[PDB]
């Protein structure tokens, strides 16, 4: 139950317009998907819908969980709408014949700064680029010029789209925000705004987080509601995502008996914990992802060659000098995972520069890194990665970035090998666990925690990776007194079942 | 909203008719062949089970071969603001109209035999202006027409 | 001059068959519906008639109508200053090739389900290359691989 | 039937297929920067001088650069009248 279902009962059956205020992550694909499905499940009329994000690794991912339909709707970034929703189909309207209408979309050499000129290259030489400061949009500012100058632009945008899904508006120029009020105020299109306030915004250089912050203290006409995506999926799990320390340890609710934890005997090794557990319980599941979140680096490869002895094969990845926070972490990722596998397509990397939609375009950039694919492990990665951000843009972000990605591929190879395939039997620390959801988490009682009163924030977040299944020890016995003395201070007699 | 008139340039008995039409017309006369040779042009335009057999020989006047077969019909797209299916039809249309000619709209059929081949290829255009009407776009079996309307043919 | 393989990816009884094709092909075995398949399958690709009609519920293996169709055909396109169908095929094409692949081509056919309509629609492309094959151009009823092959079932 | 078929082969793959032929305000007069308006702002346009042909020459260019169009150009057409 808990504010996971009570939010999603009351997100999934509104009509209006949604404002969502969620966290950092969690899903918000999911329940982008799930009011998608509801919204076309509940019509029946020939209206379509228009979902917008950024990067169009998120629409294959939306369009994969929604399925396929003939209906009309559109799924992709905002720059692919306002250019064959509003830009495309009456250019030749709006501003007289003269202007053309096949064209275009190019925003790597491009650098000025006016709209005069701007529309005098678009008739000229029928190029649309960009604006030179980056908090401006000049597609957006035609779009809305196209909206208020021609009728049938007005007709066909009303007469198609009935709802609208937003994501990611804390990272948002103002133009954009001008165009989806005017969409929302005048055209009587419905809005589903989803995102979160401030906390370390990133993507698409330019971020003006005060439009967010715009409706969120003065803002009447909108549903508010926080976050509705789970700390945690299933029920009895979300209990220990409610624990911490203090204070919402008097949120969590009672009950006499927690299905989703499993205690055993400490005495005997895991290797066949889970033989027992998976055999003779029938509890865990080997074809089910079986990852332990354990911490101090020697003693987990000594549970490596002790696995390895067992003979399912788990593998390790530690903390990268990439994994720090940085707000370039997702595309150079993608770079090195093209480099150094030998077979990634040009296209995968193509799905997460800024707004994509880049065609003719990819040989450009695929040059500069085909010359990085000579070793030449000395100096030539400063200047090619050099010459790749001038390419790319958001310029700057590197000097301590560039050496956190050198120290990957020095001595050319970090751990021999990296996360190339899809295989099983995974364990992660707790400075790289973050992002990445596993299906079963078994972390092995938390070995010397409880009864010292700290490490709890490294097993708290050991436990919200899980899913359906979590185990809890006690592997000492003043471990056990000190959970029942914990379990007095919660005034709750029973949080953990034995069996 | 509403239906204005169709032409029919060159059927199997037609040489260049012009009907007005609206909604809920009822034909009648003498020759049954001509009735029902209007039926079957209106289901040529309207119907895909029917279009995608194209023409034959027969589908000519005097089977002269040699004269271009055009269909057109044309609508009122004026009633808007409470009209439910002009909505219906502008949110498939898209860009394919102008702005001083917001009602009035054009849907058309041509065809010209190849003579070669012995088939009649059926070509379909639409848009707001008598000239200048751009081919309808469909990807692979169908098109936006399709898409639009849904022909229900009751005979006993 | 000469083809490579078939690949079918989905069709009534084929899951992933890969099979390697020439000039003067002769299939045969004990199954019959499996035979008829392969030969509705190339009938489907390559001929108009057949492929009008697109796809039913049961074209589909274990009628599951949520995997996508996929019949790719290759060809070998090397052997030329000599031959002339080469030449027959090149002159159609245009520019869907690359002079890096001046040898081998690729004609693919695509289905996917409607559910709504209860329609599988056809979809054609080609291009020498794996990925980004492109649609195959056509005016009305006819593409240009209509202008290209010309195929003779016999049948008893 | 030579250059946008084989615009984006003979001149590699950073070159636009799309293009508009423009003759009234372009009056560039040199190769290199009418490839240059080619590629970076994609219009194709004329020469200054009147006996010249900027197009005929990238013609000529592709033709000899390209394999494809060579291909294309000799499977296809039999017989060319010039008026």
């Amino acid at each position: 139950m808990i504010e996971d279902e009570m939010s999603r009962e009351q997100i999934i059956k509104d009509g209006g317009n949604i404002l969502v205020t969620a966290g950092a992550g969690s899903g918000k694909t999911t329940i982008l998907v799930s009011k998608i499905e509801a919204d076309l499940k509940e019509n029946k009329t020939h209206y379509s819908i228009a979902a917008v994000t950024f990067t169009n690794k998120a629409a294959k991912e939306i369009e994969g969980r929604l399925g396929y339909s003939s209906r009309g709707n559109f799924i992709g970034t905002n720059d692919g709408f306002v250019e064959s929703e509003i830009i495309r189909p009456f250019i030749k309207d709006a501003f007289g014949n003269d202007y053309p209408d096949n064209f275009t979309a190019e925003y790597f050499d491009n650098q000025f700064a006016s709209y005069d000129k701007g529309l005098q290259v678009l008739k000229y030489q029928n190029i649309l680029g960009t604006y030179s400061n980056p908090k401006k949009n000049f597609k957006f500012q035609l779009a809305l010029d196209i909206l208020k100058k021609s009728l049938v632009a007005r007709q066909y945008i009303f007469s198609k789209y009935f709802k609208i899904f937003i994501d990611e508006y804390q990272d948002s120029d103002k133009d954009m925000h001008n165009l989806f009020m005017y969409l929302k105020d005048q055209l009587k299109i419905k809005l589903f705004i989803v995102g979160d306030p401030k906390q370390s915004i990133y993507i698409w250089r330019g971020a003006e987080p005060e439009n967010f912050n715009g409706l969120i203290e003065n803002s009447t006409d909108f549903n508010k509601y926080h976050l509705t995506s789970n700390f945690r999926c299933c029920q009895d799990i979300q209990n220990y995502s409610n624990l911490f320390n203090e204070e919402t340890r008097s949120l969590i609710k009672e009950k006499n008996e927690v299905q989703n934890v499993i205690s055993i005997a400490d005495d005997m090794p895991i290797s066949d914990i889970l033989l027992k557990l998976t055999e003779e319980k029938q509890v865990l599941n080997i074809e089910a992802e079986l990852v332990i979140l354990v911490r101090r680096r020697n003693q987990a490869i000594e549970i490596m060659k002790e696995l390895n002895e067992e003979g399912f094969n788990f593998i390790f990845i530690p903390q990268t000098p990439l994994d720090r926070a940085t707000p370039n972490a997702t595309l150079l990722k993608e770079v090195i995972k093209y480099v150094k596998n030998d077979r990634y397509s040009i296209y995968d990397l193509a799905a997460e520069i800024v707004g994509n939609l880049s065609s003719r375009e990819i040989k450009e950039i695929q040059k500069i890194i085909n010359e990085l694919l000579v070793p030449n492990i000395n100096q030539v990665l400063i200047n090619q990665v050099l010459i790749n951000l001038f390419a790319k843009l958001e310029i700057t972000l590197d000097t301590r970035e560039i050496t956190a990605f050198t120290e990957v591929m020095m001595t050319n190879e970090f751990d021999i090998a990296f996360d190339t395939n899809e295989y099983l039997h995974k364990i992660f620390t707790v400075h790289s666990a973050k992002g990445l959801e596993f299906n079963q988490v078994i972390i092995t009682a938390s070995d010397y925690n409880v009864h010292y009163n700290r490490d709890t924030n490294e097993h708290y977040v050991a436990t919200t990776r899980a899913k359906d299944k979590l185990i809890v020890i006690m592997d000492n016995k003043k471990y056990s007194d000190y959970i029942e003395t914990l379990m007095k201070e919660l005034k709750i007699k029973n949080i953990i079942k034995s069996i | 909203m509403k239906f204005s008139n169709i032409t029919i340039k060159n059927f199997r008995n037609f040489e260049k008719v012009n009907i007005n039409l609206d909604n809920k017309n009822v034909i009648f006369g003498m020759n049954d062949i001509g009735k029902t040779n209007f039926l079957y042009a209106l289901r040529f335009l309207l119907d895909k089970e029917i279009r995608k057999f194209g023409f034959n020989k027969s589908d000519y006047h005097k089977h002269d071969t040699s004269k271009k077969i055009e269909i057109i019909l044309t609508l009122d797209l004026s009633n808007y603001e409470k009209d439910e299916d002009t909505k219906k039809l502008i949110s498939v249309v898209k860009g394919a109209r102008t702005s001083a000619n917001a009602d009035v709209f054009y849907i058309a059929l041509e065809s010209k035999y190849d003579d070669k081949e012995l088939y009649g290829n059926i070509i379909l255009k639409w848009g707001s202006e008598l000239d200048n009407l751009i081919d309808i776009p469909g990807r692979g079996n169908i098109n936006a027409l399709d898409n639009v309307f849904k022909v229900i043919y009751i005979n006993p």
